[PDB]
């Protein structure tokens, strides 16, 4: 299948190349805000970015192998976890701050329009602040937001038996991740310390997504771009 | 035809 | 902290040691969605009441403040009772094992709106932990990490000490077991996903858990009240 | 709350 025979380095240069380019918003700063021009932002923001990412998903190794309901349910099953992991990844270098765009910058304060927001903004910036402690490479990057789209949804799909190929390609982005890892100069112990750290981040990436989730199918203060309402649909049920 | 399958279909 | 200090064989003995036991249900062999929920609910409460004097002696889980007790157990509660249910329910494929006198399958429990989901997701689990061959010791582990890790972030580096400690103990039972190097971190990380599915089966539980429609089908103890509450 | 309690003993 090929992505079996992916070397570690192999599979760096193929996810970085892969990877979806960064969206500007539609915010004019010289009118402040309403709950629902939030929300428009922010609604209008990620619909494009789903374009990219559904895009992004075919490039990722072994994807493309599995049959097309099974991507349209992995892809239904991780698609906020990924906005989220991506969204926390590019506010690293902006303490207290939420990179959503390059001329979208915000902090809790603000994230106090729309209510309960701020519970999940709060967790963006722990998480953010967490990948900042760790010194989270770009490469390492790459692959945790690999392995959330494949593992998030592979115990919610009769001999289909591929879930087997599933994760073997999880095994191998493991080992991907090991192998950059060693190439810091990381001793075994501290590969593996790394490691679970990173895993155990992918826990609350969850947990923020499922809340995140929770707050966003309760509404009506924007309407929803027709993907952006199907794949929030797919977890009201 | 969910518009994901679509475009995933592409 | 002392739990630094404890080397991986005293770290494995003292959380076998700690482990609660399996709870039965109230007898009586006669299935609805009040009596369901009853004797479910009624397991649950008694099963938190060994939790929190299991976490007590989860080694580091002490020297945290008051307050940090009580918030990590109101975040994992659900995700500890879960893999313990999925645990001692790998022996028995296709079904639930709540108590050794209360074994389900998934017909059973359409009784009960949106537990069937979680059900599936439940014996989804069970069956990934048997296939992978999951020790004794590899889930004691895993139960103690569910405990400092689901709450920590919403808060620290105390616990991250901890975390990194039982990871060192995780890969040295692997170690044990005769596994390569390769091998070892493959089996450490595939056990660490399965922590982001418990994190959302859990999730998607408490959501159907609280909400006034599920809390009025039978009276909640105050204690089960209070740790769902925490979660609204 | 109850936890406060159960956590003391
Ligand atoms: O790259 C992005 C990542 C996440 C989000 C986003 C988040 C991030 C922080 C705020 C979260 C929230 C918003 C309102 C209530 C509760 C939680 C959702 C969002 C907002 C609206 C949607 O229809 C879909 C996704 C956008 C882009
Ligand atoms: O060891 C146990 C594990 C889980 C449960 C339980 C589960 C069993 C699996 C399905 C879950 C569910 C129930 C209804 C709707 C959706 C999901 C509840 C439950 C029920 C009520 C509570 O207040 C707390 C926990 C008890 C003991």
């Amino acid at each position: 299948s090929l992505a079996l025979s992916l070397t570690a380095d192999q599979m760096v240069s193929a996810l970085l190349d892969a990877e979806p380019p960064i969206l500007y918003s539609e915010y004019d700063p010289t009118r402040p805000f309403s709950e629902a021009s939030m929300m428009g932002l922010l609604t209008n923001l990620a619909d494009r970015e789903l374009v990219h990412m559904i895009n992004w998903a075919k490039r990722v190794p072994g994807f493309v192998d599995l049959t097309l309901h099974d991507q349209v349910h992995l892809l239904e099953c991780a698609w906020l976890e990924i906005l989220m992991i991506g969204l926390v990844w590019r506010s690293m270098e902006h303490p207290g701050k939420l990179l959503f765009a390059p001329n979208l910058l915000l902090d809790r304060n603000q994230g106090k329009c729309v209510e309960g927001m701020v519970e999940i903004f709060d967790m963006l910036l722990a998480t953010s602040s967490r990948f900042r402690m760790m010194n989270l490479q770009g490469e390492e990057f790459v692959c945790l937001k690999s392995i959330i789209l494949l593992n998030s949804g592979v115990y919610t799909f009769k001999s289909l038996e591929e879930k087997d190929h599933i994760h073997r390609v999880l095994d191998k982005i493991t080992d991907t991740l090991i192998h950059l890892m060693a190439k810091a100069g990381l001793t075994l112990q501290q590969q593996h310390q790394r490691l679970a750290q990173l895993l155990l981040i992918l826990s609350h990436i969850r947990h923020m997504s499922n809340k995140g989730m929770e707050h966003l199918y309760s509404m009506n203060v924007v309407p929803l771009s027709d993907l952006l309402l199907e794949m929030l649909d797919a977890h009201r049920l | 035809h969910k518009i994901l399958h679509r475009l995933l279909q592409d």
